[PDB]
């Protein structure tokens, strides 16, 4: 259930570096 | 990896170093998939041509790490390998066609800040991810060039290739089980996987959920980083079937 | 690489 969801990031709502690089490719 | 970053803290949970014993040594990259198995590429394991035939007995799985050579007291876990299996038709005569493995381990692995399993795709995440141009994440801590080597955890964000492209790139048969990522030359950026990172995780951060897939495991590639060449990734929604198929079984 | 205990 909890897979992917990082306990140092997305679990306290927190973004890494670099993560926004990849949401921008997503563009379709 | 090659032209990458050190690693945050905690970025890749699932990161996983495949560990010789003797002599100790680096074998590869792995992922955390459940508590109890691991997802690694089959050449890691078995690659004849070059008499590599490792049995579970030879290697430990290093789990949470961030530094490569340390012994990271109270934040690793080391694990033992009750069992592996290696996809029945990974074809390492030819082009590494299905290279996947999986590892059981002994005992499960309790989950903490630094340790956490990925997700793997399903049909849908799939098709809406692996696109030409969209961006996935591989993390290593292999060579830093062609021809040292890192004190952390690198990582690198890199473009999925058009497959004409990839296919155009090299002499070597590409099929449907892989795919190819990496900066064209006129794109200016650059960045790769190498020696050392192989089975690894290609990740994606799903903009629907919000988690973090693994699409890849870094498979095989000519050279580092070389212009108009790419790094070549066993395509893991394609293999699920047998990944579901044996954590079913066993 | 460091000894592992
Ligand atoms: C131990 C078996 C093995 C086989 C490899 O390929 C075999 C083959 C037949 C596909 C092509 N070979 C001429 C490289 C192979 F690349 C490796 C190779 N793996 C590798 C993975 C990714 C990159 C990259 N993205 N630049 C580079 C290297 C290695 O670690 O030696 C290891
Ligand atoms: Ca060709
Ligand atoms: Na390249």
């Amino acid at each position: 259930a909890d897979c992917g969801l990082r306990p140092l990031f997305e679990k306290k709502s927190l973004e890494d570096k670099t993560e926004r690089e990849l949401l921008e490719s997503y563009i379709d | 990896i090659v032209e990458g970053s050190d690693a945050e803290i905690g970025m890749s949970p699932w990161q996983v170093m495949l560990f010789r014993k003797s002599p100790q040594e680096l074998l590869c990259g792995a992922s955390l998939i459940s508590d109890r198995w691991v997802l690694t590429a089959a050449h890691c394991l078995l690659y004849p041509p070059w008499d590599k035939n490792f049995t579970e007995n030879d290697l430990l799985v290093r789990i949470g790490k961030h530094s490569r050579t340390r012994y990271e007291r109270n934040i690793e876990k080391i694990s033992m390998l009750e069992k592996i299996y290696i996809h029945p038709r990974y074809n390492w005569r030819e082009n590494l066609d299905r290279d996947i493995a999986l590892m059981k381990l002994k005992k499960p692995v309790a989950f903490s800040d630094y340790i956490h399993p990925v997700c793997l795709p399903d049909r849908e995440t799939a098709a809406s991810l692996l696109q030409a141009g969209y961006k996935g994440r591989v993390t290593g801590w292999g060579n830093l060039k062609e021809t040292g080597q890192p004190s952390v955890l690198q990582v690198v964000n890199l473009p999925i290739v058009e497959r004409p492209v990839c296919k155009d790139s090299t002499r070597i048969r590409i099929t449907d089980n892989m795919f190819c990522a990496g900066y064209k030359p006129d794109e200016g950026k650059r960045g790769d996987a190498c020696e050392g990172d192989s089975g690894g995780p290609f990740v994606m951060k799903s903009p629907f959920n919000n988690r973090w897939y693994q699409m890849g495991i870094v498979s095989w590639g000519e050279g580092c980083d070389r212009d108009g060449k790419y790094g070549f990734y066993t395509h893991v929604f394609r293999l699920k079937k047998w990944i579901q198929k044996v954590i079913d079984q066993f | 690489f460091e000894e592992i205990p």
